[PDB]
């Protein structure tokens, strides 16, 4: 146990990818295999760290450690897996395999193109891992500089400014996120002030309580889209490397939502509990503008973008309406969420690629050359259509659960809600079927020539299947993804102060 | 000792960009020997047109002497102010300083009096004579012991700042 | 009211910079007359 | 200008002993003397009667002179580094001072528009070396 | 009859040997003296490191200083000029210009640089920033055949003359008031048993100081002579004054305004502040439209950098310090780093401008890679150095207090980003028909290679270990 794991979990890709600098050996083949294999490597001693050594049974934190790292402003090298966590960090992991295995045929660079990938891979799980908040920033900016290379060298026909737009905007919004962190590290940092775990108890006054929650929720709504900051992300999605856009838009985006879990609903109580219902309404308009603005989109990359933007109104809504499912069906909903929007961008850039246009109205009927392609995109775009049986509905129909029992609404909201919230399955096939059938049916000309026209190999189709497995997995039995105990300690704080 | 009339009571906020309570002090006002004064004293701990202690410090610790502060405005001993203008003379010398815990208007010579208060963590028999009394501490000893400990750099202020959140009177 | 008005205004956060940076840029620029004037203009406004 | 507000105690001392020449009064002596070379004091300075016109904790770091070449009041010189029938004050000590008005700046004010000090004054003092 | 300026009498040695051996010698001295010099520059820092832990022992008859604080400097610019000579060398030998009397003119600088740590003295601490100046427009100007480099003499002679005049006369003013006093500690006594302080004067004096203290580090109102200077010198002396002017006057600032000026806190503090909520803005905003690569440095590196610097002088209780010195010395190797990468760069093709950089990835990337980490760090990302720097230097700021210097350091930061990931950008790139016949033509591979490699290297791992840097640091009070 006291063998560190989220240590080696944390700087094995990174350390272990900064050999493939210094190793003149070739031009793209061995650095495929030497970067799966530390891939695989990694995700198996992470399957190892969760099955024999955590319990389920207990809200504390497990496999903790600690250093001694700057000691003036008190910064150490804390670290813990949580209940919280661990879905995320597996997900991490196995996406961010999946995707790396997604970046085969990539030969312009392929040396700093998959230590990059390493890098991004070791900042994520860094992150989701984190015990102190100030290392909880540090892994937070450490991957901005990754991507930012990973646009600006594939990617795309304008990769520049989608690259310079979005790096920007990330680094201003991580600004109040560091005002945050300066307002509470001094707030008496004899108390540990800088270790996540100890500061439960903490009682500050009012009117800074309302200061370090904005300070937060402007970086989180920075990073996971929110109506009013929400532009940055069709030009930074609509321009990526499918590679890239699958961890981008299936761990990226949900970091904001891990960061709002942990480090708001558990440290200032008071602070949200008095701000939650105006985050219910701006998730219940927001599910219903992603769409009515994606279904005015005219290449289909966007429109995917905008879809990924709709479902992150589910997740606001369970952050609000403070419940356990609420909460809980949230978890569920990014993880059956980092599954679909991944799979649907893989499939939209491969299909791509293939065809060389890009407004969704020369698209011919593509039905006749490639099969697989279609069942495998049909089949998502139903898991996206919250359709019953896959992972897209038990997730949205548990935060309607706990919209419907949260204690703190009295039948006036709780109802127009739930309506303008159910809007949204009449309004999302209407723009995911209307790209269906101008893509993919109909007869276009004699497609004939079987050249730039494959179905896909046995690589792709592999990877649309195993992580398609998964979706049903969970939809048909939802309770490999509620091994969640912490929220009934989560929870526990707000109920029953005022109001 | 003699006859109490008002009680008011004092937040204490340390930490510097911001104070975090610590505890509540608890004292009283003679409005039965010293009226004007006293009178000056809770209106200034309430309200009435701004001028009061809300968001002051103790900008001056010296420690096993007394700790001084009612500066609202300056923070540095040359500010503050009364109602009744700017200053005004003593008001009569009856209540004498007996031990730990007293208050006394900090004047700048002789019937000069303002808004800097102090008060005494132990026993000053030689001060009498010259400075006027209108309270003791009634709750918080302790809590004016450790702002009377607190670490001070050459100018004899407090290196962590000692704010005062909220005053206000509570009656009996 | 999307791309006209939120991202108009994302735009121009970051595009009155590229207007405000040489239109200041602009002035002056050489003559060294010009520079000991600006040079005395604060020193002289800063003695208030 | 002229005078403004202040606030502290005096910790008051013993009677005066006025050594023919000024006003000498103690109150601490702790450690050991100073040479002719820089010293670095903190004092309170009155008027005759009740007014406090300027003290070194008003500012940060109390001042720092030069106590053994004329670059103070003769009075101080005098009462701090000691003078005929006077002993100096130690390193820690604590004096209190009663400055006569010859030993002093004299019969004539320092002005500045408006007399920083009442003219033909005679000042007190509580000097305490640090 | 002193040991105090032995760090110095070694320097003037030194001096005095590179001025004989021209004298004597015939042409054995090209490479003799590039390592001679280093010699008088090694042995100077190991006089300085004996007087480590040592007391506030006052100078000659009280002249310059001896402190800790005051070494902290005294050796930082040792330092500095170190890692540049070996940069100034071969750039002005491939230039067919006289070598011997440039390197005594570095010397010489470098000289007046450390008496000016020192100096309270109120007139040594007058001739040594003339010592630091004269030796200036010399170096600022010694290429004599091209025309640019006589533009930055004469725009750099009338401003640092007028300058100068203006702090000397605000000298005369507080040697006026002060009824007759210089020795730098020995003011606010002087300035009392002459009770004319709280008038006005004095608010006069402190004025016509901090200008001509701003004009010598320049932010934003009086910037004007930096951005030309700095295109119009070559490259070598441009990063020479870019690290020891700055180190010099930040350390001559906070003396001559911690020592004699306790009251006016309240009116210098707001003062400072005034000038630097502008120098992190106007030296930004003009960086953006740059396209000239050492203006654009004018601009970024010292237009807005020296910024934060002051973001604690303002706010210090003697808290900060550490965190100024910290802050110095991390900039000086994120800073000599580029400037170590341009100088090479430039001389291995012969351009300046941005646009030619294109490629460079791919031609060498030993040099590209070494010079995107310094760009970086001057950029203030988390695993680096300058993220740190920054990071100690608000911590220790938003702890004092002051609120509207803070979010603008970090807005500006932000900000600044830009322009690096411009020339980043514009490093990695394959599109052959883009670069320009400069980069195309770059036989690609001692002495640049070293300080370029020894000074980058220093810009990534102290921002990770800067514990016992820190723990050093604490021990200043002057």
């Amino acid at each position: 146990s006291y063998f560190p794991w989220l240590t080696i979990l944390v700087v094995l890709p990174i350390f272990a990818g900064s050999l493939i600098f210094f190793l003149p050996h070739k031009g793209n083949k061995i650095v495929r295999w030497y970067t799966i294999s530390i891939c695989l490597l990694e995700f198996l001693l992470m399957t190892y760290a969760f099955c024999y050594h955590f319990q389920l049974e207990d809200p504390l934190i497990q496999l903790k450690e600690d250093y001694k790292w700057i000691d003036v402003f008190d910064f150490h090298w804390r670290l813990g897996i949580d209940g919280l966590s661990l879905g995320s960090i597996l997900l991490t992991g196995f996406i961010t395999t999946l995707a790396t295995l997604a970046a085969w045929p990539i030969t312009r660079n392929s040396r700093l193109f998959y230590f990059l990938m390493l890098a991004m891979y070791s900042g994520q799980i860094g992150l989701f891992s984190s015990r102190d908040l100030l290392l909880f920033f540090i892994m937070w900016e450490l991957e901005l500089i990754p991507v930012y290379l990973l646009l600006s060298m594939w990617g795309g026909k304008r990769r520049l400014y989608s690259a310079t737009k979005f790096i920007l905007y990330t680094a201003g919004g991580s600004i109040f996120f560091l005002i945050g962190v300066l307002g509470m590290g001094l707030y008496g940092s004899n108390e540990p002030g800088l270790d996540l775990e100890r500061l439960i108890n903490q009682s500050y006054p009012a009117t800074l309580e309302i200061l370090l929650y904005f300070g937060f929720l402007i970086a989180y709504a920075v990073k996971l889209p929110i109506i009013p900051l929400h532009t940055w992300l069709p030009d930074t999605h609509g321009e990526a490397h499918y590679s890239t856009c699958m961890l981008l838009a299936g761990i990226l985006l949900k970091m904001g939502a891990y960061g709002l879990i942990r480090i708001n609903m558990e440290l200032l109580p008071h602070a949200h509990y008095l701000f939650s219902p105006w985050l219910v309404i701006i998730g219940a308009i927001q599910i219903i503008y992603a769409a009515s603005t994606s279904l005015g989109q005219r290449n289909f990359k966007k429109r995917i973008a905008y879809s990924s933007v709709s479902h992150m109104g589910f997740i606001i809504i369970g952050i609000g309406s403070i419940t356990n499912i609420g909460l809980n069906g949230a978890i569920l909903q990014i993880l059956s969420h980092g599954f679909i929007g991944a799979t649907l961008f893989f499939l939209a850039g491969t299909a791509s690629d293939r065809m060389r246009l890009v407004y969704l109205e020369e698209l011919g009927g593509i039905s006749i050359p490639m099969p697989k392609i279609f069942t495998m995109f049909s089949s998502f775009s139903m898991a996206s259509l919250a359709l019953p049986g896959m992972s897209g509905f038990v997730a949205e129909l548990v935060v309607f659960f706990g919209l419907i029992t949260s204690p703190k609404f009295l039948l006036m909201p709780k109802a127009l809600i739930t309506f303008v919230m159910a809007i949204g399955m009449i309004l999302t096939p209407i723009y995911l079927l209307s790209m269906l059938r101008q893509m993919f049916y109909g007869y276009k000309l004699f497609n004939v020539p079987n050249a730039n026209f494959v179905d896909s190999g046995p690589r792709e189709l592999f990877i649309l299947i195993c992580i398609f497995l998964p979706v049903i997995g969970i939809g048909i039995y939802p309770d490999f993804v509620l091994s969640l105990s912490v929220d009934r300690v989560e929870a526990l704080l707000s109920n029953y102060y005022p109001k | 000792q003699s006859k109490v009339t008002n009680k008011v009571y004092f937040d204490i906020n340390i930490g510097n960009p911001v104070g975090k309570n610590v505890g509540r002090i608890v004292i009283g006002l003679y409005g039965d020997d010293v009226p004007q004064t006293v009178e000056n004293f809770r209106a200034l701990c309430t309200g009435e047109k701004g001028f009061g202690y809300k968001g002051s410090s103790f900008h001056r610790v010296i420690k096993d002497f007394m700790i001084q502060g009612g500066d609202f405005d300056k923070g540095n001993g040359t500010g503050g102010k009364s109602i009744y203008g700017r200053t005004f003379k003593d008001e009569n010398f009856q209540l004498v300083h007996t031990g730990p815990g007293v208050l006394s208007m900090a004047n700048a010579g002789p019937n000069t009096n303002g808004s800097q208060f102090f008060i005494c963590t132990v026993k000053t028999p030689w001060l009498d004579g010259r400075h006027v009394v209108f309270g003791q501490v009634l709750e918080g000893m302790d809590i004016v012991r450790m702002i009377e400990s607190s670490e001070t750099d050459r100018g004899d202020r407090p290196k962590k700042k000692v704010v005062i959140s909220e005053c206000g009177e509570l009656p009996v | 009211f999307d791309k006209g008005v939120i991202d108009g205004i994302t735009n121009g956060v970051g595009l009155a910079s590229f207007c405000i940076g040489e239109e200041i840029k602009y002035v002056g620029g050489g003559r060294i007359s010009s520079y000991l004037f600006f040079f005395l203009c604060y020193v002289s406004v800063f003695l208030f | 200008a002229r005078a403004a507000l202040e606030l502290h105690r005096s910790l008051c001392p013993l009677l005066v002993s006025p050594r023919e020449l000024e006003f000498l009064q103690v109150r601490d002596p702790s450690f050991c003397s100073v040479s002719m070379v820089v010293t670095q004091i903190h004092y309170t300075a009155r008027f005759p009667d009740g007014t406090v016109f300027d003290s070194s904790y008003k500012r940060g770091r109390p001042l720092t002179m030069r106590i053994g070449a004329g670059k103070i009041l003769r009075g101080l010189q005098q009462g701090i580094g000691g003078g005929g029938g006077v002993t100096p004050m130690l390193v820690g000590g604590k004096r209190k001072l009663m400055i006569p008005p010859i030993l002093a700046y004299g019969p004539e004010p320092a002005g500045c528009f408006s007399e920083a000090v009442f003219a033909q004054a005679e000042m007190n003092f509580c000097a305490l070396a640090a | 009859n002193g040991s105090f300026i032995f760090p110095e009498c070694i320097l003037i040695f030194g001096l005095i040997l590179l001025l004989m051996i021209d004298s004597t010698s015939d042409q054995k001295d090209r490479p003799w003296f590039y390592f001679i010099s280093s010699t008088s520059l090694v042995i100077s820092i190991t006089a300085l490191l004996f007087r480590w832990r040592e007391e506030p022992i006052i100078s000659f008859s009280g002249n310059f200083q001896t402190n800790n604080f005051n070494e902290i400097f005294q050796f930082l610019i040792l330092l500095c000029s170190t890692l540049c000579i070996p940069l100034s060398v071969e750039y002005i030998e491939c230039t067919e210009m006289a070598i011997t009397e440039f390197l005594l003119f570095v010397l010489t600088a470098t000289l007046g640089g450390m008496f000016l740590c020192g100096a309270n003295d109120l007139i040594t601490i007058f001739v040594a920033p003339e010592c630091f100046s004269l030796c200036s427009y010399l170096l600022s100007g010694y290429t004599k055949r091209d025309l640019r480099s006589n533009e930055a003499t004469m725009k750099y002679l009338l401003m640092g003359g007028a300058s100068s005049s203006i702090l000397v006369h605000g000298f005369s003013w507080l040697y006026g008031s002060s009824g007759g006093e210089i020795e730098l500690q020995e003011i606010v006594n002087g300035l009392i048993n002459t009770q004319m302080y709280n008038s006005p004067g004095i608010s006069i004096a402190l004025i016509s100081i901090t200008v001509g203290l701003g004009f010598k580090l320049s932010p934003a109102p009086f910037h004007q002579w930096t951005p030309d200077v700095y295109e119009g010198s070559p490259t070598p002396v441009v990063a020479f004054l870019s690290v020891t002017s700055k180190v010099a006057a930040s350390a001559s600032a906070t003396r001559i305004l911690d020592i004699p000026f306790y009251f006016s806190s309240n009116e210098w503090h707001l003062l400072l502040e005034i000038l630097a909520i502008l120098s992190m803005i106007l030296g930004n905003l003009l960086a953006i439209t740059q396209t000239s690569m050492k203006r654009m440095l004018a601009y970024s590196s010292i237009g807005q950098i020296g910024y934060v610097i002051i973001g604690i002088i303002v706010g210090d209780s003697n808290d900060g310090y550490a965190s100024m010195i910290t802050y110095m010395l991390f900039y000086i190797s994120m800073n000599l780093g580029t400037f170590a990468c341009i100088v090479l760069f430039g001389l291995r093709t012969g351009t300046d401008n941005i646009r030619d950089y294109a490629g460079l990835y791919m031609k060498d990337p030993f040099l590209a890679l070494s010079l995107a980490l310094c760009l970086l760090s001057l950029g203030g990302l988390p695993p680096l150095a300058g993220f740190f720097g920054k990071l100690y230097l608000f911590w220790c700021g938003w702890q004092a207090g002051l609120y509207f210097l803070v979010s603008i350091g970090l807005l500006t930061s932000v900000l600044s980003i830009y322009y690096y990931l411009k020339i980043i950008k514009l490093l990695m790139t394959g599109r052959n028909q883009e670069i320009t016949p400069y980069v195309r033509n770059y036989r690609r591979s001692n002495s640049i290679e070293l300080s370029m490699t020894v000074c980058v290297i220093a810009s990534t791992i102290p921002g990770i270990s800067m514990n016992p840097i820190l723990a050093i640091a604490q021990d200043t009070l002057f």
